[PDB]
């Protein structure tokens, strides 16, 4: 399942050998997060972006999640 | 077992093969004919032996039976000479060539129910059961008998008829061709005896040349291609050129006066009739089929001409059974032997209950 | 009436991670994502996510 | 020919009823029936369950680059 | 060649099988993987 779906997003992305280069890759705390993401806008900056986003972050809580929100932030 | 032992019957231009299913091979093979005196009827081997003094039949000359009392006689011969087995005792897998008239279908059902009074039958086509002998569905055949070849497009198991072709230039003709190219030689094999002894020489050291033209310039400036041949009296013949040039004729038959097209052409031509989504699965799944196929490079020969017909981005695959001679009887043997195929059998039922016609819908 | 409430609320979240993106920046992309991300780690996705835009590049 | 290799194949995984029995068996399973990308997710698993073996796995893949075999033994694995 | 192959089928899982079944898929292959399921079980 998981190896499909990794194969799926290098579909997207774009490949045999870029596959295999991304298997191998595989193979080889909210709070800090949402507060590095905070520090991060403030860098950008802005000020208004990021008290909406501590809005959007309860909003996702009201409806793992450390895990997508650091993706997120790699990506910046 | 419970069940009693199932027949499969193939049914030749020139030779009949009979036996069991479940077997490797036939049980029997004999002449396809039936003789009467210039014992009253002789088949097989035995009007072969005496035909001296009998008026020969072939009731199936070219793949069709034209004859249905002495085709009858063959198979009572069949049944009681050559199997030794009561035939209504017996479920019966029976063969017929490509593009069969219906009527003759259901001729041959209602003689095996009411004639014979088999428990069960069935009738499927040679080319489609040489195709499953070679573990495939889907493919196209070119088979060459004795005395008719065709070409036989098979999507799935079913053989398209639109696309079948028949040439009228199988082994029968190569024989006699054998014999005129080596009476102009210098021999003279003229006779119906001597056409048996050359049927012989074209079976053991014919071959099919790579290319015709080199060959016989090899066979023209040495004698490196020559063999020799012993006849029961002890003389010894040579065989030259004559030793290719005879089935060359399956690629040129102008040799024989014959304005047909080869049998690379003619696969290419029923290949060609198919829905261009299948040719493909044709031109990588053709398989030869039949003694007149037996000719030592045939296969390189069929592959290099096909080749050179289609389009250079197809990719060409010659199948060339070792034994594709009587592919079609093993091909009936395994077919006869399948679990799923026990439910397709005719019963006697089925016949008592629909007639002769059933036939078109159970043997499709 | 239950696996319904299922999918509205997945297609709930899915809308406010949309949103979260946009402002620190598709939506088919981060579907594939989040469900990578689920199964388990999270740095090294990364790092293969950059690796691919460079080479499409 | 290929009906001879069947029954070599049949003589191989099993006296000659026994023979007939296993090779009618092995025509009824044929006519029931009637390549890169696989390997590496095949390596994938191994590599998250073995890194060793997962590489070793890639270098023959590479230097077999047949298909149809490669395939054939993925189905079986 | 041959040598090479037999190795990699150690690492996804005998040698003369191998063999042989190599020589039935030069002359349809998940096909054959079934038949050799089903040769199995009948021998078990
Ligand atoms: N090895 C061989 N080389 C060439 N021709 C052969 C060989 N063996 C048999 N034949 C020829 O094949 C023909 C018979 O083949 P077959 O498929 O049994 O025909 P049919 O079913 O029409 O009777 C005969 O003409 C015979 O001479």
């Amino acid at each position: 399942s998981p190896n499909v779906l990794l194969q799926n997003l290098c579909c997207r992305i774009l490949v045999a050998q870029q596959f295999q280069y991304a298997v191998r890759v595989i193979g080889s705390d909210e709070f800090l997060v949402a507060e590095k993401i905070k520090k991060e806008l403030i860098r950008q900056r802005r000020e208004a972006d990021a008290a909406l986003f501590s809005e959007l972050h309860r909003k996702l809580h009201s409806q793992n999640k450390w895990s997508i929100l650091y993706l997120l932030l790699s990506l910046s | 077992d419970e069940e009693v032992a199932a027949l499969v019957v193939d049914n030749g231009s020139g030779m009949c093969k009979a036996g069991f299913a479940g077997d490797d091979a036939p049980r029997a093979v004999f002449p396809s004919i039936v003789g009467r005196p210039r014992k009253d009827s002789y088949v097989g081997d035995e009007a072969q032996s005496k035909r001296g003094i009998l008026t020969l039949k072939y009731p199936i000359e070219h793949g069709i039976v034209t004859n249905w009392d002495d085709m009858e006689k063959i198979w009572h011969h069949t049944f009681y000479n050559e199997l030794r087995v009561a035939p209504e005792e017996h479920p019966v897998l029976l063969t017929e060539a490509p593009l069969n008239p219906k009527a003759n279908r259901e001729k041959m059902t209602q003689i095996m129910f009411e004639t014979f009074n088999t428990p069960a039958m069935y009738v499927a086509i040679q080319a489609v059961l040489s195709l499953y002998a070679s573990g495939r569905t889907t493919g196209i055949v070119l088979d060459s008998g004795d005395g008719v070849s065709h070409t036989v497009p098979i999507y799935e198991g079913y053989a398209l008829p639109h696309a079948i072709l028949r040439l009228d230039l199988a082994g029968r003709d190569l024989t006699d061709y054998l014999m005129k190219i080596l009476t102009e030689r210098g021999y003279s094999f003229t006779t119906t005896e001597e056409r048996e002894i050359v049927r012989d020489i074209k079976e053991k050291l014919c071959y099919v040349a790579l290319d015709f033209e080199q060959e016989m310039a090899t066979a023209a400036s040495s004698s490196s291609l020559e063999k020799s041949y012993e006849l029961k009296d002890g003389q010894v013949i040579t065989i030259g050129n004559e030793r290719f040039r005879c089935p060359e004729a399956l690629f040129q038959p102008s040799f024989l006066g014959m304005e047909a097209c080869g049998i690379h052409e003619t696969t290419y031509n029923s290949i060609m009739k198919c829905d261009v989504d299948i040719r493909k699965d044709l031109y990588a799944n053709t398989v030869l089929s039949g003694g007149t196929t037996m000719y030592p490079g045939i296969a390189d020969r069929m592959q290099k001409e096909i080749t050179a017909l289609a389009p250079s981005t197809m990719k060409i695959k010659i199948i060339a059974p070792p034994e594709r001679k009587y592919s079609v009887w093993i091909g009936g043997s395994i077919l006869a032997s399948l679990s799923t195929f026990q439910q397709m059998w005719i019963s006697k039922q089925e016949y008592d209950e629909s007639g002769p016609s059933i036939v078109h819908r159970k043997c499709f | 009436a239950a696996a319904a409430a299922n999918l509205n609320a997945v297609r709930e979240t899915m809308d406010v991670l949309l949103e979260i993106s946009r402002i620190l920046n598709d939506m088919e992309t981060l579907s594939i994502c989040v469900r990578l991300c689920e199964q388990g780690n999270p740095e090294a996705l990364s790092s293969v996510i950059k690796e691919l835009r460079k080479a499409t590049e | 020919s290929i009906t001879q290799l069947f029954d070599d194949l049949c003589e191989a995984l099993l006296r000659k009823r026994a023979k007939r029995s296993l090779k009618k068996v092995a025509y009824n399973a044929l006519f029931t029936n009637l390549a890169r990308n696989k390997i590496l997710m095949l390596s994938f698993d191994l590599r998250v369950g073995l890194g060793p073996k997962a590489d070793r796995l890639e270098e023959l893949v590479e230097e077999l680059e047949v298909g149809s075999v490669l395939d054939l033994l993925v189905q079986l694995a």
